[PDB]
RNA sequence: GAGCUAGCCCUGGCCAGGGUGAAGCUGGGGUGAGACCCAGUGGAGGCCCGAACCGGUGGGGGAUGCAAACCCCUCGGAUGA
RNA sequence: GAAUGCCGGCAUGAGUAACGAUAAAGAGGGUGAGAAUCCCUCUCGCCGUAAGCCCAAGGGUUCCUACGCAAUGGUCGUCAGCGUAGGGUUAGGCGGGACCUAAGGUGAAGCCGAAAGGCGUAGCCGAAGGGCAGCCGGUUAAUAUUCCGGCCCUUCCCGCAGGUGCGAUGGGGGGACGCUCUAGGCUAGGGGGACCGGAGCCAUGGACGAGCCCGGCCAGAAGCGCAGGGUGGGAGGUAGGCAAAUCCGCCUCCCAACAAGCUCUGCGUGGUGGGGAAGCCCGGGUGACAACCCCCCGAAGCCAGGGAGCCAAGAAAAGCCUCUAAGCACAACCUGCGGGAACCCGUACCGCAAACCGACACAGGUGGGCGGGUGCAAGAGCACUCAGGCGCGCGGGAGAACCCUCGCCAAGGAACUCUGCAAGUUGGCCCCGUAACUUCGGGAGAAGGGGUGCUCCCUGGGGUGAUGAGCCCCGGGGAGCCGCAGUGAACAGGCUCUGGCGACUGUUUACCAAAAACACAGCUCUCUGCGAACUCGUAAGAGGAGGUAUAGGGAGCGACGCUUGCCCGGUGCCGGAAGGUCAAGGGGAGGGGUGCAAGCCCCGAACCGAAGCCCCGGUGAACGGCGGCCGUAACUAUAACGGUCCUAAGGUAGCGAAAUUCCUUGUCGGGUAAGUUCCGACCUGCACGAAAAGCGUAACGACCGGAGCGCUGUCUCGGCGAGGGACCCGGUGAAAUUGAACUGGCCGUGAAGAUGCGGCCUACCCGUGGCAGGACGAAAAGACCCCGUGGAGCUUUACUGCAGCC
RNA sequence: CGAUGUCGGCUCGUCGCAUCCUGGGGCUGAAGAAGGUCCCAAGGGUUGGGCUGUUCGCCCAUUAAAGCGGCACGCGAGCUG
RNA sequence: UGGGAGAGGGUGGUGGAAUUCCCGGAGUAGCGGUGAAAUGCGCAGAUACCGGGAGGAACGCCGAUGGCGAAGGCAGCCACCUGGUCCACCCGUGACGCUGAGGCGCGAAAGCGUGGGGAGCAAACCGGAUUAGAUACCCGGGUAGUCCACGCCCUAAACG
RNA sequence: CCGAGGGUAGGGCCCGUGACUGGGGCGAAGUCGUAACAAGGUAGCUGUACCGGAAGGUGCGGCUGGAU
């Protein structure tokens, strides 16, 4: 339920922000958040790597569980729903009767107060994570391990997930929120449901201040610079991009297929993305 | 207004100083250089 | 060589006074329940006026200068990118 | 003898410009060889959110005192930040170190690189962040939280006593955090007092007074008081906090729970120790046994790690506390008390400036704190003033032109001009009132108008106190008084109508462009399945991201509204197991050299043999492109219609003489007396057109047009006045430039524009103030233009390579 | 070409005459008045405004008239730009 | 009070047939389409056949001249929530009724906004035919849309 | 004091008029096609949407005021 302002000043027209609805929590717990090295796009050469970076909000990290094959057969309980900084994702304080505290991304309709466990035998519950082998075709999906106890990689942003479509061998065969159709190992962790916050999506950021506060300076057009600069620079008056259209490296943009030709793991994706 | 020397003795310190100038090969080659010429100086003098 | 300048990183600091009066909240009205209206409260904003501070719009002066970019009058921003 | 040659010396311009803010001076007295310029006194003016005071940087003896004036000081100099000499900086508590970690740097392990070297977890370094114990006064020519005085405090060592399972670089807690707004109680600071203390004063018409003028505090341990911060207590279970754990975490039960208790700060009080004005008299002495009290205002500071709200979600590590591990429990640790111990470096002075950065004693630049009073609605704004500090290191006259900055102006009022450029006008607050349009916020300070001082009388609410008085902050009603004028000075919008562009706030060519340019939320296309794509790197390694398709890269477009048509033949990109071509390599029909020969050696056809290219498709918010001629309607004209050629397809909607229209000041209409601009139309659009987006759009703009009202020295058309210069006298004294000069006009001549040649004309010698026609005047080896088989940036389907990718 | 600053305006003029006006004339298809045309004449005079950067030109209102040219398309060590 | 019939409405679940596409197998010279054709598709292996998978939309027979609703309109099956309505009994209230300017709600399709979804169909659009032309009718393609959620639009031969 | 009215400024309603532009009505014998009435030669009509010289065409859903 993203959440609207008048139009009290030209960018509050426009600006909506998250409900937070769902959050119960608003400060971190203190034994879960390091803090968060800021790089501005910049390598340990010094050299911008990643440009238009910097100068957004501090930010601590928050150390999330993406193995939770960790505590196999320990159930939890669902102490908090809280804000994280670093991702689209909300995050989930859980209590394990252990003692032991951990965040978990806080998948859709998790509620505080319910249990949650990790396992072959756990319940197909939306909070669980199990072997994706145990899993049911058609669950709804996410935080998925690609590779067994290499740590949840797929279906992880606000509102996404992947389905399960089938078994062949030791391999299960997912749709990845991109579309593509993929086998990925059956001993592979997935937990029950989809990410939540689903709304994220429809922000509107409203202003030019908004992008500086998340750390993202202003982007030039190549088609604004001059021709030491980019492909697209110079012409007198406005140009069209009068060559195909290409990046400040020179290579083009607008099709080029960039995947590696001769890459392993080709024998493993079904189907490419489509849309 | 703001002109170009600004000085600072940290600074003058840490940039032509005579440990700056042993950490590096090219820097070693400033001292060589200096010593043959016979320099007083061989690295500015900050009140440290 | 980044003690000038450009960007970013870490850690500190600064922004007189006045104005406008968003959401919410409370109460009243309203309805089957509502939406919603009104009042009070509230104190939002790359909101308004204006010093410090940051600028440099127009004109005049200066032009072997007070100055290798300054001075006067005027003018932009001033809780924010 | 020339090279705008090189180095040096010395000329010219010239006693010329200038002498660095227009805050400002005058006199008396001293000193001295010498005084506008040094010292003292009186008078005058300037700063006073500073032009005063305190920190930090940077500077480095510039500080204080004596003796000096050659040079330095834009003049002078007896003076000085100058010369010579002597002196001067005192810490367990202030700052830094013997403490901590931040980015970053460095780097056992380890990784990479021809060499040099590059990386890199820990660890270490790294501060203006964390942590940590000193306040007030006195003293020196010059240091003081440092010396001294008074009262306080910290750590280390040893000892005594009491207590306890003691013990860590290990576990845990804490440290520990944003932005805006903000409560209670205080403090700093300030105002008033008919109260308290004080040297005096009565002037010039009046006043001996509830008169004037001056001051009326500061520090403080324990205790106490007020206000706050922090913190649940007990028991049982326990598998988590990489060993252990009684700690922490998790579950359960009991009690306490707007509390309390314990603990910690702030403020008040507090033994005690200090301070203590005007005036008078020579920094000092007195005043003085100084008094040291009441009322009000009141922080942005303090209690503090306080409260609330919000989204962009807000360091680390140590100190500290707790837990236990080896170990040790004759130890050790904790508490109290006593004695001893307590190192290194800084400390002078300048510090918005004559001592720092600008070559200068340079109108520039330089971070933090304090920054008093009155009035003006408020305030750090403005005027004037306190404390304090200054009059800016050339002066004296004069009272021309002209220049600068400033004031006023009859009648007119934009007639000025590229342009109202400039300068007027308007101007704060309170009340009345306010249009099209609109995205319902706005447009809006729209516009336009009324009020504004002083006096007396009455009166409403808020704060303090007591509920009153008093004080204080906002008012309200009535009646009056004066002036040309009441925000009486200073600070403080001119307004409207209508177009273009860009939605907007922002950003930019440091130093000729601030814009219509860039950015911007938003829209679309495209790549990317994660050891992602992409980027930097030879590599290792990094960024991306401790992110994961609601994410990340690239590209264009540019809020929003309504929309974005047709063409895939060419180029690009995407798809395509066929076919064609295709390198190394495979294959070896068949030849050749040599040898007596076995052999050795060489050439070598078919055929198999990747990517790429060809070929077949797809694809436009990919690069791009979107026709010609002729005919036709019952007035004419014009063609809804037709014919034919061509194309991959022939420009749709919307717009249009436009930021685009050549012809062009198109034509018509509006506005004006008059309109190459402007606005509204028309459409034969030289040469609009749909994300290099098309057409609109409220609000916004130091953007660029056009009009009107207001008002003006812009102008008709100039006048007067002020100050700083210019001018004259005293002091100090540059500059570019310069073949040499004894350097006139005309008409001719001459390399074609003559002071210099010819002829004539004119003209005694030398200056001073002025003006700029000439000396093809000066600063600059033309930047336009060409030339050089000169250079450099940039482009591409120029050539040829290379990285990279296949 | 080791620089002869370039359009328009402003200011300041000065000169030529192929004369715009004013003065003197001859001819007229000159009744008068008013014109036309040519001759002599350079003494003086030759307006304000709208448009445009404009020179020029068009237009408004006047006038005796609203002249045309030269002076480095006069004049930037005089200004503007 | 006791019963009833019903595609009345809303939410969730879920079943088979068919179409399309993808993979595997088998197989070869055409398939498709029409009045006839052509475009299109096919030796790069189509059509026709078998097995597997994916995905969306609509529910054959029952089905009717049927039923339900105020209308618009509603059809596989299942559960839950919910409206209307009729019958019986003759038990309760005691005229508590009828209509209804305004108001409020509902309102097929198409259309609009923001997300999603997209098999089939198909405005626009392209191509092939026809024709004097053919911006049509017929054929091959094909984008919105058709579908879901929420919010708008409020029209109709919304008719008996 | 009030006060006819005058002046200044800003709104509201109405009438007239305007380059040009939008469709509408009408007009003995104009041009283009043939949409409708017959199954009008594609049944017609319809709300909406998109497109086209023009009548119209097509999509979706509706009506019979449709024929056989
Ligand atoms: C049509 C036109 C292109 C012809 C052209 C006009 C331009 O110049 C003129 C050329 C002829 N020579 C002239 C010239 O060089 N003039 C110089 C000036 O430079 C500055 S004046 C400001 C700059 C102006 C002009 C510069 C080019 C100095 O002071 C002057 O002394 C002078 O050197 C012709
Ligand atoms: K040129
Ligand atoms: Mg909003
Ligand atoms: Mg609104
Ligand atoms: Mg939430
Ligand atoms: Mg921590
Ligand atoms: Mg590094
Ligand atoms: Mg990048
Ligand atoms: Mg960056
Ligand atoms: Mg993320
Ligand atoms: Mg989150
Ligand atoms: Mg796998
Ligand atoms: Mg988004
Ligand atoms: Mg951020
Ligand atoms: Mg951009
Ligand atoms: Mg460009
Ligand atoms: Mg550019
Ligand atoms: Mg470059
Ligand atoms: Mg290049
Ligand atoms: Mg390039
Ligand atoms: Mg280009
Ligand atoms: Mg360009
Ligand atoms: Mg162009
Ligand atoms: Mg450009
Ligand atoms: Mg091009
Ligand atoms: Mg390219
Ligand atoms: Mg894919
Ligand atoms: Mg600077
Ligand atoms: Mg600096
Ligand atoms: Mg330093
Ligand atoms: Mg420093
Ligand atoms: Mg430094
Ligand atoms: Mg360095
Ligand atoms: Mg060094
Ligand atoms: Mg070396
Ligand atoms: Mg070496
Ligand atoms: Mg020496
Ligand atoms: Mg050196
Ligand atoms: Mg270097
Ligand atoms: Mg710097
Ligand atoms: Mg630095
Ligand atoms: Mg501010
Ligand atoms: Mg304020
Ligand atoms: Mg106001
Ligand atoms: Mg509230
Ligand atoms: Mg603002
Ligand atoms: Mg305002
Ligand atoms: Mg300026
Ligand atoms: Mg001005
Ligand atoms: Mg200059
Ligand atoms: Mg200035
Ligand atoms: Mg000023
Ligand atoms: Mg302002
Ligand atoms: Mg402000
Ligand atoms: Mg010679
Ligand atoms: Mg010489
Ligand atoms: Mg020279
Ligand atoms: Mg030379
Ligand atoms: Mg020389
Ligand atoms: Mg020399
Ligand atoms: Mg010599
Ligand atoms: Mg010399
Ligand atoms: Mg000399
Ligand atoms: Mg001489
Ligand atoms: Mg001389
Ligand atoms: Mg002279
Ligand atoms: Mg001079
Ligand atoms: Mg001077
Ligand atoms: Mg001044
Ligand atoms: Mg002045
Ligand atoms: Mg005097
Ligand atoms: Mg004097
Ligand atoms: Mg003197
Ligand atoms: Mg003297
Ligand atoms: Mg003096
Ligand atoms: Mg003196
Ligand atoms: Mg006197
Ligand atoms: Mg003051
Ligand atoms: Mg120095
Ligand atoms: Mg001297
Ligand atoms: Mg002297
Ligand atoms: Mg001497
Ligand atoms: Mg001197
Ligand atoms: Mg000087
Ligand atoms: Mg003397
Ligand atoms: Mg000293
Ligand atoms: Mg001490
Ligand atoms: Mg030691
Ligand atoms: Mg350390
Ligand atoms: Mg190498
Ligand atoms: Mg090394
Ligand atoms: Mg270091
Ligand atoms: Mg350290
Ligand atoms: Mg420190
Ligand atoms: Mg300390
Ligand atoms: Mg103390
Ligand atoms: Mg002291
Ligand atoms: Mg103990
Ligand atoms: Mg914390
Ligand atoms: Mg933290
Ligand atoms: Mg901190
Ligand atoms: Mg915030
Ligand atoms: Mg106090
Ligand atoms: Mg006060
Ligand atoms: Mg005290
Ligand atoms: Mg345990
Ligand atoms: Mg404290
Ligand atoms: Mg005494
Ligand atoms: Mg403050
Ligand atoms: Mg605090
Ligand atoms: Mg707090
Ligand atoms: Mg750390
Ligand atoms: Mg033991
Ligand atoms: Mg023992
Ligand atoms: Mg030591
Ligand atoms: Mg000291
Ligand atoms: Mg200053
Ligand atoms: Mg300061
Ligand atoms: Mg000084
Ligand atoms: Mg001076
Ligand atoms: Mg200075
Ligand atoms: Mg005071
Ligand atoms: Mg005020
Ligand atoms: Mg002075
Ligand atoms: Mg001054
Ligand atoms: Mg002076
Ligand atoms: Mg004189
Ligand atoms: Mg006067
Ligand atoms: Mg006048
Ligand atoms: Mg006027
Ligand atoms: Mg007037
Ligand atoms: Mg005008
Ligand atoms: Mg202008
Ligand atoms: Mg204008
Ligand atoms: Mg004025
Ligand atoms: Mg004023
Ligand atoms: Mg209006
Ligand atoms: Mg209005
Ligand atoms: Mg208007
Ligand atoms: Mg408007
Ligand atoms: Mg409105
Ligand atoms: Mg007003
Ligand atoms: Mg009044
Ligand atoms: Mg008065
Ligand atoms: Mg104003
Ligand atoms: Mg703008
Ligand atoms: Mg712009
Ligand atoms: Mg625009
Ligand atoms: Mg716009
Ligand atoms: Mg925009
Ligand atoms: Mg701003
Ligand atoms: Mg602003
Ligand atoms: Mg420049
Ligand atoms: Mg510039
Ligand atoms: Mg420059
Ligand atoms: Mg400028
Ligand atoms: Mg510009
Ligand atoms: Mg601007
Ligand atoms: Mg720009
Ligand atoms: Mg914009
Ligand atoms: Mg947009
Ligand atoms: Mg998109
Ligand atoms: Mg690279
Ligand atoms: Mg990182
Ligand atoms: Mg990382
Ligand atoms: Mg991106
Ligand atoms: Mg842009
Ligand atoms: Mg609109
Ligand atoms: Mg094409
Ligand atoms: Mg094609
Ligand atoms: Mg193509
Ligand atoms: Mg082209
Ligand atoms: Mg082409
Ligand atoms: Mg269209
Ligand atoms: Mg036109
Ligand atoms: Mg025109
Ligand atoms: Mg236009
Ligand atoms: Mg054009
Ligand atoms: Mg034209
Ligand atoms: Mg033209
Ligand atoms: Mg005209
Ligand atoms: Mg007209
Ligand atoms: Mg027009
Ligand atoms: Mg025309
Ligand atoms: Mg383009
Ligand atoms: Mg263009
Ligand atoms: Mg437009
Ligand atoms: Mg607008
Ligand atoms: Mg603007
Ligand atoms: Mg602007
Ligand atoms: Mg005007
Ligand atoms: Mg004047
Ligand atoms: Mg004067
Ligand atoms: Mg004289
Ligand atoms: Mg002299
Ligand atoms: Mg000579
Ligand atoms: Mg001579
Ligand atoms: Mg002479
Ligand atoms: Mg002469
Ligand atoms: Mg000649
Ligand atoms: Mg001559
Ligand atoms: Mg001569
Ligand atoms: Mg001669
Ligand atoms: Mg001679
Ligand atoms: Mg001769
Ligand atoms: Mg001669
Ligand atoms: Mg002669
Ligand atoms: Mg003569
Ligand atoms: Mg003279
Ligand atoms: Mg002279
Ligand atoms: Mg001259
Ligand atoms: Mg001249
Ligand atoms: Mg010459
Ligand atoms: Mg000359
Ligand atoms: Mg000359
Ligand atoms: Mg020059
Ligand atoms: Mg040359
Ligand atoms: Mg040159
Ligand atoms: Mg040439
Ligand atoms: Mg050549
Ligand atoms: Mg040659
Ligand atoms: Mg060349
Ligand atoms: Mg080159
Ligand atoms: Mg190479
Ligand atoms: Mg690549
Ligand atoms: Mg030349
Ligand atoms: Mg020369
Ligand atoms: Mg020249
Ligand atoms: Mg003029
Ligand atoms: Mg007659
Ligand atoms: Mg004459
Ligand atoms: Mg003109
Ligand atoms: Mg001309
Ligand atoms: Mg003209
Ligand atoms: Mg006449
Ligand atoms: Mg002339
Ligand atoms: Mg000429
Ligand atoms: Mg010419
Ligand atoms: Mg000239
Ligand atoms: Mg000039
Ligand atoms: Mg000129
Ligand atoms: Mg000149
Ligand atoms: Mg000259
Ligand atoms: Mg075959
Ligand atoms: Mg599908
Ligand atoms: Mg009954
Ligand atoms: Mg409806
Ligand atoms: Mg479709
Ligand atoms: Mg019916
Ligand atoms: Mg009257
Ligand atoms: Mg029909
Ligand atoms: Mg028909
Ligand atoms: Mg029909
Ligand atoms: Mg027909
Ligand atoms: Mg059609």
């Amino acid at each position: 339920a993203v959440k609207k302002f008048k139009p009290y000043t030209p960018s509050r027209r426009f600006m909506t922000v998250a409900d937070f609805s769902e959050i119960t929590k608003t400060e971190p717990e203190k034994s879960l958040v390091k803090p968060l090295k800021k790089t501005g796009g910049r390598n340990n050469q010094g050299r911008i790597t990643v440009r238009f970076r910097g100068g957004g909000h501090k930010r601590l990290y928050r150390i999330i569980d993406f193995k939770r094959w960790d505590k196999v057969g320990i159930p939890a309980k669902v102490a908090a729903i809280e804000y994280d900084p670093n991702r689209s994702a909300r995050i989930a304080l859980l209590h394990y009767v252990d003692g032991e505290k951990r965040y978990i991304i806080a998948p859709d309709g998790l509620q505080v107060g319910q249990q949650v466990v990790a396992g072959p035998d756990a319940p197909i519950q939306v909070g669980n994570a199990l072997p994706l082998r145990f899993i049911p075709v058609g669950t709804v999906v996410h935080a998925v391990e690609l590779e067994p106890k290499k740590g949840a990689k797929l279906a992880r942003a606000a509102g996404t997930s992947a389905q399960i479509q089938g078994r062949e061998g030791d391999y299960v065969i997912l749709r990845l929120p991109s579309g593509e159709l993929r086998k990925v190992h059956g001993e592979c962790y997935a937990t029950v449901g989809a990410v939540g916050n689903a709304d994220h999506k429809n922000i509107v950021l409203g202003k030019a201040g908004r992008s500086r506060w998340l750390g993202r300076r202003p982007h030039v057009r190549g088609a604004a610079m001059n021709p030491v600069d980019h492909p697209h620079g110079g012409g007198e008056g406005r140009a069209p991009r009068g060559r195909p259209p290409a990046s400040p490296w020179g290579w083009q943009t607008k099709g080029l297929k960039t995947r590696k030709r001769r890459k392993p793991s080709s024998r493993f994706i079904i189907a490419r993305r489509k849309k | 207004m703001k002109r170009t020397w600004q000085p600072n003795r940290r600074k003058r310190a840490k940039t032509h100083g005579f440990r700056a100038r042993m950490r590096t090969p090219g820097g070693r080659k400033v001292l060589k250089r200096r010593r043959q010429k016979g320099r007083w100086r061989l690295t500015p003098a900050v009140r440290k």
